[PDB]
């Protein structure tokens, strides 16, 4: 049924990264693998980016939220990272495997 | 130009061993070595002792 | 217990070529023939060809550029890509075994490139690098003012990327390169010590970008221009051309055997060429070190002919004119009929030479089983160039001394005479 | 060729060298503790409680 | 960076002090002193730790937990002996140090 | 940060040894007994142990030569807390602090003076007035009046119990009845800090955006907090198995939780 | 397959003139062909007073003959399409001609006219003085090859592997027409020279226009001799030109290696495939399976670098050389010595397969066209007395596995003092003492 995606948009917004307008892949913790995607981000989306985390950076320093109406939506999340990051882990497991003789 | 130049004359310094120039000088390579790295494995027990 | 072979060549219906010969050589090389070059490019995707170039490591839909280094190497492989202003080949070459291996990498590099924006960001730094390199020789930059000077368009292209587009060219534009340029209808898939039956059958059952002329290329129009780069460098290299023979041009044997009566190039190591009237001249007229030879390029719709030059810079002025007037001197019946006996000799020669090594053959194979699906028997090929008579020479002589001249020089031109006071 | 031979397989792999220092540091600390008592000893012959003793052992 | 030695943070720091570092290829032994004060340096603090963990300092005990030492403590004598002559071979050292910094003019 | 926080863990124990070392100097009853109780936990390491205690005590128990090497220590270690301090933060000026949001703050950042000099000599004051409060006015609130009696040999208190800032180590040393199976139990509650790098299985940084990991955190806070005191209190029912408990789903949490948890978020997450 | 393609290969025929000469020659099917004299002579037999005598002479052995004057020569040569070309190096030189098997005979006649009847024109021998003068000026902007000839100066030193094949500019001065003629009378000799051809030529027809102009037999045993060289003392040293006016600095570091007849040469240069080679144009980039090329990409190391195994009758030059940035020297350096170590330490059964293949196809390109093959063959009989199939060197190749490499380099590298050449600006290349370090553990 609606199980799982009831339990992701619970967490979604539990989690509560959207209070500062934040993406899920904003929050990604940049280990080496996203370092790489990010790289191959086009202009604009790594523009975007770069201003949504600014902006919650000062909203974390004021001890502030943004105003209910512009949280964002779970379904409405942009995963603007993903396909990226999945084609840089899918190379690097390659070579690591080409190189295992 | 560099086809004017030699690498000077070392005999003066040469160990016995590598002082005759139409002889190999591997032959007396392992024996040049062993005794420099004897001084040195001695010093070593010498310390550690 | 293999012998003898013969060089089939099919013709699939779409319109791809496919021409091999089985040599029973232990090493095998295939390549991708193609008319595509900086002749395609417009002002608007300059050196996009040159980039295309570089780019064949790049990761294709089938094969990431690890991979293809990877996978080739594995194999003591290889690939490259030779190209002119109108025709681009992509070659690979390995040990008989790996032919398999080997060609998924050519077929996916020149049918599925992905031309990723990161991957080609990265890679167009390096075309400053590689025109760096190749501008070492004086000759390249010379023979690129040449053809700028020499046409107004298409062949007026450059085939190295020029600097204010390093770095501008885009993946859309690679994309509509490859897509308008590499169609079925222009290109050819020719291979050595493979069969037959195999390389028909890869070709095929694997080639998809399909058929079409694609985008045609504008006509060759001539200018005659004169191109001066005053950079002060001690020697002065020089050239000057008129509209020559086109590639097939019956007119074209003449003049390639008016280039060896004339001086194509030294035959013995630090020795003189008597048997070359161009240089010879020039000799009786300096006294210094020089070099002159007879210039030819045969285009597709058009060609280029005349003479290049080397010489010290207070002496370029003598050294040219000496060459002219061993041009005129042809042009006036000058040619003994020993010396078009001679000059077919060493034609026969040199194209026999040519295709000692497996690339010059290759190459030979492939650029006639493209420019017209066949393949000219070696004694046709020699019936048709000394049967080349010592009119006709004269007169492709004439040609020249009469027809519209566009030169190009670089040096300390302070003692280079102009276009006009030759 | 002892230069040699000790070149060979103790001096040359790092490994090997380590070993025989340590080898050596053993053997050379047993002979020459007991080498430099002996000289000391004898140097001082009838002085020491060794020498005395005896005289007065009565265990 | 293609080398330990050159990119690790503490590394480094051994490397640029005492295994890259650019010396002058005519130094005498009179710039032998500034290691040999180093080491005496580490030297005394060695032997003062040692010392120290049985001296006491009280005008009652101390003479005496000095006498302990050197004869009840394994080797005491020697610990002192070496902390009370280090103590010279520092000063001599530091003379030296300072001579050849006079002559030499590296007070520049 | 993997370098500034095992530098980190070993000013930890630094401190710890410094703490150790120094409480034993004024000599009285817990300095003493204390001081027996856990240098004897050594004598549990097999074959060498009773060797190495007899030697750390220069005697047959803890005596005169204990006490004048243990103030050459307490005097010494705080300056190698202060070295190694430096090269905590030379580790941590690699990459500059994290934030709490675990995002890159390249896009964000202010120069240390006067932003955090303010703020931290503001953080001093607020701090300090606590500190001087129990100092002024409660001296000995957190003190063992067991310490304002000389140390006698023969005479062991009631009850031993350790400084307030090593009562829950103490609950763990007692979860495990067996001598040695304590020793290590401690051993591992502190030297499991060199091990969370590595059970970090979230895609995210921090537990600000993790709900589920902000709960177990607590908990774990909470089980540190019983602890304390239950290793205040006298081995007896219901405390030892109230003990043994909190020991329990201590390394519980930091070991199986923790990682699995953030696991679970990922997939939560859809990733 | 590859294998028959190996076995199918047309037998290389040797026979010998009992004057003393071998004529050998590889038959093909084709039009064209190349056949030249390959003499055991060059620098290395010249000495302190003669020195670059054979390399005046590799410049008048083209302006003509005693039958045949300058004009005359060329002309000749000229018009019938032939390419003339040769080369003198120290241990080798070669004198060979390209053209239509048709002439095989004529041109078989050209060589030994060359070889045997130089005219060495008085007046031509001091047009050549001030020519090879400038020549001299002019490779000696050639850094590699300058950075090669200092390599040899140092690493061979008080030797005659230390002298450069050109000569010193003393000698080029000095050299009278009489020097010359000696030297070709004492080195140009039948037994201590090879007549080969390769293309589509008939071996017994080679071999008779052989008879008919390398006529002249041998009464004496000592006619026969191939004189033995005396041996040349390897020194790990370095020699260091420093300009920091130089762009780039140059460097090359070698052990002494076996010398031609020795099997071990073949997992040398297996050796050397895996190491390889690299420069700033190999499109595979951070890709190439050569770790050390890798390296020089991802920490932009060096502008290129190549390894090599340069074989000698009695000795050997086995190393790397690089071009590099003054301040990328050390770097460069440290993980050139650091792939060495780890080819004695811990080669891979997939690094040498790889390298294996690469050798494969190395040595078949080594024979694509007449030129290089006759080269081949010249240089076989010359080296090892007879002509090595590919199929004998596919056997060999093939057996090397790993283990053999780290037994054969830890035989040659490990822990051995090196011969050092340094180029330019090299102020930030380390001590001998720091680099002869780099030669152990790793
Ligand atoms: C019974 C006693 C038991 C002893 C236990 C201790 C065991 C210690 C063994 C450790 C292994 C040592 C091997 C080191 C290997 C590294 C090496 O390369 O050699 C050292 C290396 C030599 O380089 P190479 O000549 O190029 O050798 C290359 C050969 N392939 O470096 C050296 O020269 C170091 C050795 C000299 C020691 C200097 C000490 C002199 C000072 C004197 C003061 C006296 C000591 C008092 C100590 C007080 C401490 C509180
Ligand atoms: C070890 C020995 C144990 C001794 C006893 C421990 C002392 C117990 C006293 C409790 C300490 C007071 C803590 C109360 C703070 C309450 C609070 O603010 O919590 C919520 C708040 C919300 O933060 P964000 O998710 O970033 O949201 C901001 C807007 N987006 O969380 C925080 O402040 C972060 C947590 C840091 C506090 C950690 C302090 C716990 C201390 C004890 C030792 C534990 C660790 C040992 C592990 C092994
Ligand atoms: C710059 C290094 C040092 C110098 C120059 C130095 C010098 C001295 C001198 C002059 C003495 C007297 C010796 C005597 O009895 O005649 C002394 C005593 C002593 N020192 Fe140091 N010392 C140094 C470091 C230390 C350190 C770091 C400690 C301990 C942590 C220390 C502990 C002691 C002790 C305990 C004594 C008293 C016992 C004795 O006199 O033998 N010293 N030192
Ligand atoms: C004497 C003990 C210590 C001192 C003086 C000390 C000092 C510091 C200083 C000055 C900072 C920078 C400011 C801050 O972020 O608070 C810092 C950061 C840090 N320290 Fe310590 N520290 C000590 C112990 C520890 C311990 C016990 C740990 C962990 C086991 C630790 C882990 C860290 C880490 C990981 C940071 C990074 C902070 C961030 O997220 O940006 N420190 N420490
Ligand atoms: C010298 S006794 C001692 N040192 C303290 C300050 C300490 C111990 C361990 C680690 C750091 C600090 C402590 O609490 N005690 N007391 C005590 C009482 C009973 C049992 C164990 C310790
Ligand atoms: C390990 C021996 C250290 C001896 C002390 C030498 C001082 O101090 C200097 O600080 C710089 C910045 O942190 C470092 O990069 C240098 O390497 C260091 O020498
Ligand atoms: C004043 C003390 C400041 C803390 C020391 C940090 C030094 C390491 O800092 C590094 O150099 C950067």
């Amino acid at each position: 049924g609606r199980l799982m995606d009831r339990i992701r948009k619970w967490y979604y917004n539990a989690a509560g990264f959207n209070k500062y307008g934040l993406m899920r892949d904003d929050t990604l913790y940049e280990d080496d693998d996203v370092k790489e995607a990010l790289k191959r981000l086009p202009e604009d989306l790594y523009n975007e980016r770069m201003f949504r985390i600014k902006r919650a950076l000062d909203l974390s320093l004021k001890h502030r939220i943004l105003p209910k109406e512009q949280w964002v939506k779970y379904e409405e999340d942009k995963p603007y990272l993903e396909p990226y990051l999945k084609e840089v882990i899918r190379e690097r497991l390659e070579r690591e495997a080409w190189n295992k003789k | 130009v560099h086809n004017d130049v030699t690498v000077p004359d070392f005999s003066a310094y040469r160990r016995e061993d590598v002082m005759d120039a139409t002889t190999s000088s591997q032959t007396s390579s392992e024996d040049r070595k062993g005794f420099s790295y004897l001084v040195t494995a001695t010093a070593c027990v010498a310390t550690a002792y | 217990c293999p012998g003898a072979e013969d060089l089939e060549i099919t013709k699939l219906p779409n319109g791809l070529i496919i021409a091999s010969l089985e040599n029973f050589s232990p090493a095998s090389r295939i390549g991708v023939f193609i008319k595509a070059g900086s002749r395609y490019e417009t002002t608007a995707n300059l050196g996009t060809a040159h980039l295309l170039r570089l780019a064949s490591p790049l990761t294709t839909k089938g094969a990431s550029s690890f991979r293809i280094t990877r996978g080739i190497e594995a194999v003591g492989g290889s690939l490259s890509v030779y190209s002119t202003r109108e025709k681009m080949t992509y070659c690979v070459e390995c040990l008989r075994d790996h032919v398999d291996t080997v060609m998924e990498y050519l077929l996916n590099v020149t049918t599925a490139p992905e031309f990723r924006p990161w991957e080609v960001t990265d890679l167009q730094p390096q075309l400053k690098v590689d025109k760096a390199v190749a501008f070492q020789s004086p000759q390249v930059g010379v023979l690129e003012n040449l053809h700028a000077a020499a046409y107004k368009t298409a062949l007026a292209n450059p085939l190295y990327c020029p600097d204010y587009r390093i770095g501008k060219i885009t993946s859309e534009q690679l994309h509509h390169f490859v897509q308008n340029n590499f169609t079925s209808a222009r290109m050819a898939l020719v291979g050595i010590g493979v069969k037959h039956s195999d390389l028909k059958q890869v070709a095929e059952q694997f080639l998809n970008i399909r058929s079409g002329a694609g985008t045609s290329s504008a006509k060759a129009t001539y200018w005659g221009g004169e191109i001066r780069e005053q950079n002060g460098h001690s020697l002065v290299h020089a050239a000057v051309v008129t509209e020559g023979a086109a590639v097939g041009s019956a007119e074209a044997n003449a003049f390639s055997v008016l280039q060896h009566v004339l001086g194509a190039g030294p035959l013995i190591k630090r020795g003189s060429s008597v048997t070359s009237k161009l240089y010879q001249g020039v000799a009786k007229a300096t006294t210094q070190p020089f070099d002159a030879s007879a210039f030819n390029v045969n285009y597709s719709d058009s060609g280029l002919f005349g003479f290049y030059t080397i010489s010290q810079a207070a002496h370029a002025g003598e050294v040219i004119r000496a060459a002219m007037n061993q041009l005129k001197a042809a042009a006036q019946g000058g040619v003994t009929e020993e010396d078009v006996t001679k000059a077919k000799n060493q034609l026969k020669a040199t194209y026999l030479m040519s295709v000692e090594t497996a690339q010059g053959l290759l190459n030979e194979i492939g650029s006639e089983a493209l420019l017209s699906g066949t393949h000219t028997a070696p004694s046709v090929v020699a019936q048709k160039i000394d049967s080349v008579t010592s009119a006709d020479v004269v007169n492709a002589a004439k040609k020249f001394v009469s027809g519209k001249k566009s030169m190009a020089a670089s040096g300390d031109l302070g003692s280079t005479p102009f276009l006009d006071e030759l | 060729a002892l230069l040699r031979q000790a070149y060979s397989a103790l001096f040359r792999r790092t490994s090997t060298f380590a070993l025989t220092v340590v080898l050596g540091a053993v053997l050379f600390e047993r002979a020459f503790d007991q080498g430099a008592d002996a000289i000391f000893e004898h140097l001082n012959e009838g002085k020491l409680w060794k020498h005395i003793k005896h005289k007065y052992e009565a265990s | 960076a293609p080398n330990i030695r050159k990119s690790h943070p503490l590394l480094k720091m051994i490397n640029n002090s005492l295994i890259d570092l650019p010396a002058p290829s005519n130094i005498s032994a009179w710039w032998n002193f500034g290691s040999l004060l180093a080491v005496c340096l580490m030297t005394q603090i060695l032997t003062g730790l040692l010392l120290a963990m049985h001296y006491t300092a009280d005008t009652s005990l101390a003479f005496s937990s000095v006498a302990h030492t050197c004869r009840n403590v394994q080797y005491g004598w020697l610990i002192r002996n070496l902390h009370a002559n280090g103590a010279s071979f520092f000063f001599i050292c530091i003379f030296l140090h300072i001579g050849r910094g006079l002559y030499y003019g590296s007070y520049l | 940060y993997k370098e500034t926080w095992n530098t980190g863990v070993i000013l930890l124990l630094t401190l710890m040894a410094t703490a150790f070392v120094g409480y034993v100097l004024p000599w009285g009853q817990m300095s003493f007994w204390g001081a027996t109780v856990i240098t004897n936990l050594f004598s549990a390491i097999p074959y060498i142990g009773h060797t190495l205690v007899e030697w750390a005590w220069g005697g047959f128990s803890v005596d005169n030569p204990t006490l004048t090497r243990f103030f050459a220590l307490h005097f010494l270690l705080p300056f190698a807390i202060a070295g190694i301090t430096i090269i905590h933060l030379t580790f941590l000026h690699e990459s500059g602090s994290n934030n709490p949001l675990g995002i890159s703050s390249d896009s964000d950042k202010i120069p240390f003076h006067p932003y955090y000099s303010f703020k931290d000599i503001l953080g001093l004051t607020l701090m300090l007035t606590p500190f001087l409060t129990l100092a002024l006015f409660s001296p000995n609130l957190l003190g063992d009046p067991e310490n304002f009696t000389p140390a006698n040999p023969l005479v062991t208190p009631p009850h031993i119990k350790p400084e307030w800032y090593f009562l829950f180590a103490y609950a763990i040393l007692r979860s495990i009845p067996n001598k040695l199976g304590g020793v290590l139990a401690l051993a591992a509650s502190v030297l499991i800090l060199f091990l969370i790098p590595f059970l970090h299985k979230s895609k995210q940084r921090t537990m600000t955006f993790r709900p589920l990991s902000q709960t177990l955190f607590w908990l774990l806070v909470a089980n540190l907090l019983i602890l304390t005191w239950i290793g205040s209190q006298p081995v007896e029912h219901p405390f030892i198995i109230i003990g043994q408990m909190a020991s329990l789903s201590y390394f519980t949490i930091l070991l199986i939780l923790f990682p699995t948890i953030g696991t679970l978020e990922n997939k939560m997450l859809n990733y | 397959t590859y294998a028959q393609t190996l076995q199918n290969i047309p037998e290389t025929n040797v026979t010998t003139l009992d004057n003393g000469l071998r004529v050998a020659s590889e038959e093909s099917s084709q039009p064209t062909c190349t056949v030249g004299v390959w003499i055991g002579a060059g620098s290395r037999y010249e000495n302190e007073k003669n020195n670059g005598a054979g390399y005046f002479v590799e410049h008048l052995a083209f302006k003509g003959t005693k039958k045949r004057p300058c004009a005359a020569f060329e002309k000749e040569v000229e018009s019938m399409g032939a390419h003339f070309n040769g080369y003198t190096s120290r241990e080798q030189t070669a004198f060979y001609i390209k053209a239509l098997s048709k002439d095989m005979p004529k041109v078989v006649e050209l060589l030994a006219d060359v070889v045997q009847n130089c005219a060495l024109e008085e007046s031509q021998i001091e047009k050549e003085r001030g020519v090879i003068l400038q020549e001299l000026k002019e490779m000696d902007n050639d850094m590699t090859n300058v950075t090669f000839d200092y390599l040899h100066a140092t690493a061979f030193q008080g030797t005659a592997l230390a002298r450069t094949v050109e000569g010193t500019t003393e000698n080029i001065k000095h050299l009278t027409r009489a020097d010359l003629a000696s030297y070709i009378d004492t080195h140009f000799k039948a037994p201590r020279m090879v007549l080969a051809a390769a293309g589509g030529i008939s071996h017994k027809e080679l071999v008779d226009a052989a008879r008919q102009h390398f006529s002249g037999v041998s009464f004496t045993y000592k006619e026969d001799a191939v004189p033995i060289l005396p041996r040349c003392r390897f020194t790990g040293s370095e020699i260091r030109a420093r300009d920091d006016a130089l762009p780039v600095a140059h460097v090359a570091l070698a052990v002494e290696g076996p010398g031609w007849a020795d099997p071990d040469n073949v997992v040398l240069h297996v050796a050397n495939a895996i190491i390889g080679r690299y420069d700033r144009t190999f499109g595979g980039g951070k890709h190439l399976s050569s770790r050390l090329a890798a390296l020089a990409v991802e920490h932009k190391l060096c502008h290129s670098f190549q390894t090599f195994n340069t074989s000698y009758s009695d000795t050997g030059l086995f190393g790397f050389h690089f071009v590099a940035d003054p301040l990328s020297i050390d770097d460069m350096m440290f993980c050139a010595q650091g792939e060495w170590m780890r080819l004695c330490t811990s080669t891979t059964e997939s690094e040498v397969k790889r390298a294996k293949n690469h050798l494969r196809s190395a040595m078949v390109a080594q024979l694509d066209g007449t030129t290089p093959v006759c080269e081949t063959i010249g240089s076989h009989l010359l080296n090892y007395g007879r002509r090595i199939s590919l199929e004998e060197w596919d056997s060999r190749i093939s057996a090397v596995d790993a283990r053999m490499v780290r037994d054969v380099c830890s035989k040659y590298i490990y822990d051995k003092c090196p011969a050092l050449a340094a180029v330019g600006p090299i102020e930030q290349l380390l001590d001998y003492n720091r680099i002869r370090s780099g030669m152990y553990w790793i």
